[PDB]
RNA sequence: AGCUUGACUGCGAGCGUGACGGCGCGAGCAGGUGCGAAAGCAGGUCAUAGUGAUCCGGUGGUUCUGAAUGGAAGGGCCAUC
RNA sequence: UUGAGCCUUGAUGGAAGUGUGGACGCCAGUCUGCAUGGCUUUAAUGUUUGAUGUUCUAACGUUGACCCGUAAUCCGGGUUGCGGACAGUGUCUGGUGGGUAGUUUGACUGGGGCGGUC
RNA sequence: GUUUAUUAAAAACACAGCACUGUGCAAACACGAAAGUGGACGUAUACGGUGUGACGCCUGCCCGGUGCCGGAAGGUUAAU
RNA sequence: UUUUGUAUAAUGGGUCAGCGACUUAUAUUCUGUAGCAAGGUUAACCGAAUAGGGGAGCCGAAGGGAAACCGAGUCUUAACUGGGCGUUAAGUUGCAGGGUAUAGACCCGAAACCCGGUGAUCUAGCCAUGGGCAGGUUGAAGGUUGGGUAACACUAACUGGAGGACCGAACCGACUAAUGUUGAAAAAUUAGCGGAUGACUUGUGGCUGGGGGUGAAAGGCCAAUCAAACCGGGAGAUAGCU
RNA sequence: AGGGUGACAGCCCCGUACACAAAAAUGCACAUGCUGUGAGCUCGAUGAGUAGGGCGGGACACGUGGUAUCCUGUCUGAAUA
RNA sequence: UAAGGUGAUAUGAACCGUUAUAACCGGCGAUUUCCGAAUGGGGAAACCCAGUGUGUUUCGACACACUAUCAUUAACUGAAUCCAUAGGUUAAUGAGGCGAACCGGGGGAACUGAAACAUCUAAGUACCCCGAGGAAAAGAAAUCAACCGAGAUUCCCCCAG
């Protein structure tokens, strides 16, 4: 599932939209990544399938926090 | 991704600075390894209230002391001297614990050569006030008195 | 051949000719103009072909409009592409 | 390494003699430094900012080897080796694209087409 | 040898042989939004595509057009 | 019925009985009709429920101008001798009808397009595992021994047992004719015919699914149909045609 | 009201209007108990990878238009009464 | 509740009843083979085959119960790597499937209309898919209005084709 596990992107649909203003049904998918993330606070590499932004994200908010997240969500990490 | 240092760190390194490092180099190597920290705002302040309580703080705690040299603007009683010689003249040295003699008694009882003036050590009149090691600063002042007997 | 810009602007009794969109002829009125001493003639060329609706869009003019109000954008109106 | 800016120490805006590289030097100068002797036209650094190249490793790749979960040709964690900010993927973008798709491809006409016409 | 099962069995298809062209292996190619898989437990004396079509004697000229291959100057040229 | 025209040798109907096509909803206009009339009428809802309440609102009593605006006038233009559109005729709300608009809009009828399912029990190709080929010929390589060479070559007997090899039943095919053609049979029977150790043939089970498969390639085959299967749905597709 | 009864029934039968009924299990109301549960005042705090923006699409009756408002795949990114 | 009864085609038989345990109706219970989510494993549904616990003056054997997966929790265990995570067994709870319409969301056609057709339409329709309730969803203003004011959401009639 073409997912991120932090901010929940999935893939959209929409149209293509020529020239001539024809419609084609498509979609737009997540910039995903999977990275070997640090923790420290657990000793260990989690890796998460995150899309950036979810990366930045992560990259504010903090992995202790959204890994806090998931953990209270139900998934897995 | 401007993140606040632990340890030095090459081209912007300084144990506490203000960097803004590309977002790489930081989530990547930097922290998660141990050298610097997100400048969570949290943050900027939980390592600036060091930058004031220290900096500005435990360089002010040095100060208690002024001079080290308080009350003891007197001179101090001389209990002996530090010796002469040259039937006028001067002619013998302090010993490794010989400045003391004199000042043998006044503030804490010690015994060591922290010498300060490499030279000869000038030979006449005796009383002199120079400096001797109170502090990595700070300094003192007394006399000598020697002894006719 | 001389002088010229009537190849004018607003209108238009009344007719033609078209299923219609439209096209055509028109004295006369007002303003203002050219030629003529004057009567007068001139709203292109002896007449009849020489063309392309609507939409969208451009350009000038014009406060007519203009979403709280004042402006502005955009819209209208006239001119033209 | 390199294009350009700023900060600077040397150029345009403790004497005289016995001595040296570079030079628009008004065409024939004098210099700009080299030894001594009782705000705008110029060179190197610290740098700030982009370009190019080496290498690095720490993302990322491993359809090499090993350890464990595990009596397992999956997977996952770990170790090690090779590679490496490349490759790849997301968004955006120019090109190619009958492979696929939707269609168009007029009327008159002594049948239709052709010709011709509108 | 194959073929239109039910109007065509052939001079059509296939064929061994030949050539051209792709592919250095996580191959190209192919099924598949992926994962997985065929190629192949193969590795250029192999594997795909295309055409010719045992064998004998042979296989000339043409690169303008179309297609394909190559080109680190310039002209033109997208997002930005 | 269709036609310029049909006894027409042009359509349709064997015959009877039953069924079988211009409807309904909402708007909207006109006529008829009824009420009230410079007015008419309420919607939803309330409700004491076909009453009554509710006048929100709709249409009409005023037009002209793109409009600002003016107003029985107004616009045109500087202004019109004028010109255009207006002032001079009552409306409105039910009820029935005639039309129109939106809906399957008078009834039946395509070939088709799209979605989601069911099918490799016929058939193509492949995978696994099993079975089959009477009888009769030809006689490759190799081998042995002789003769042969200086030695090889060569050569004769014999041995051997190859082959998408030959003839021919089973088996697999389907070239010709006749019969049949409301058949014995929705593709056969009969007499002849090709293959028949191979790229052979066959049983059981498996895999491939529809713009897809599979195809020694005919557009062949995919359950008596395939230039895009079958079933169900969109669906009363659309039908300026009959 | 309606139905049945050998043809059409107020008065034959079942019904009907009307008036009554549950040992049990349940529904809903309330009045209580149990477990909770928090109530009121004062003093605070007041929702960032967010709003906004570039790109691409999609929603708004509005088909990028002069196009505000909303959602977000991608890249970015504030103020803080 | 009762003087009649043992459903029907469908009689007949052998019976049960008549003042309260005939029958009939209703509340609450018991029983409820096999298959089916089907759940001990398997499987061509209604069949094959188990493991562990039990259990028999005939304790061979054969009857009875329990053993699916997943999620949260807990106990006990426990790698690479020594702590620790991962893993492992066990236990308690829960889910699972079915079924009208309405409802929220994920995806999303075409014939057709435009008298051809591509923007446009059909249509966010059909259809697939997930989720839930008695309803759902929405909801108490960073909403409107317009210099006066209004004061969440939902639905109806108007505004207005
Ligand atoms: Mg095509
Ligand atoms: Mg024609
Ligand atoms: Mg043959
Ligand atoms: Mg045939
Ligand atoms: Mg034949
Ligand atoms: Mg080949
Ligand atoms: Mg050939
Ligand atoms: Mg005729
Ligand atoms: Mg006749
Ligand atoms: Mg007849
Ligand atoms: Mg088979
Ligand atoms: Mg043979
Ligand atoms: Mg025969
Ligand atoms: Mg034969
Ligand atoms: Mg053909
Ligand atoms: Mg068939
Ligand atoms: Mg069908
Ligand atoms: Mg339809
Ligand atoms: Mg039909
Ligand atoms: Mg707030
Ligand atoms: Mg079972
Ligand atoms: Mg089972
Ligand atoms: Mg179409
Ligand atoms: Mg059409
Ligand atoms: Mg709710």
């Amino acid at each position: 599932s073409r997912v991120c596990q932090v901010t929940g992107k999935r893939p959209v649909t929409g149209n293509n939209r020529s020239h001539a203003l024809n419609a084609t049904k498509r979609r737009f998918l997540p910039n995903l990544h999977s990275h070997r993330f640090w923790v420290e606070s657990e000793k260990r590499f989690v890796t998460l399938r995150v899309s950036a932004k979810g990366m930045r994200v992560i990259d504010k908010k903090g992995i202790d926090t959204v890994l806090a997240e998931l953990r209270a969500r139900g998934e897995k990490y | 991704m401007q993140v606040i240092l632990l340890d030095k760190v090459a081209n912007l390194g300084s144990l506490g600075d203000q960097v803004n490092v590309k977002a790489g180099y930081a989530r990547n190597f930097l922290v998660p390894q141990g050298k610097a920290v997100p400048a969570t705002k949290k943050n900027i302040e939980f390592f600036e209230a060091r930058r004031a309580e220290l900096e500005a703080k435990l360089a002010e705690v040095l100060a208690a002391a002024n001079a080290r040299a308080e009350k003891i603007n007197a001179l101090e009683t001389v209990t002996i001297a530090s010796k002469a010689g040259d039937e006028g003249k001067l002619f013998g040295s302090i010993g490794t614990r010989d400045i003391a003699d004199a000042v043998t008694a006044a503030g804490v009882e010690v015994a060591k050569s922290e010498v300060r003036l490499p030279n000869g050590v000038l030979r006449t009149t005796g009383e002199h006030e120079v400096s001797f090691q109170v502090h990595s600063e700070v300094f003192a002042k007394v006399i000598v008195n020697v002894v006719a007997e």
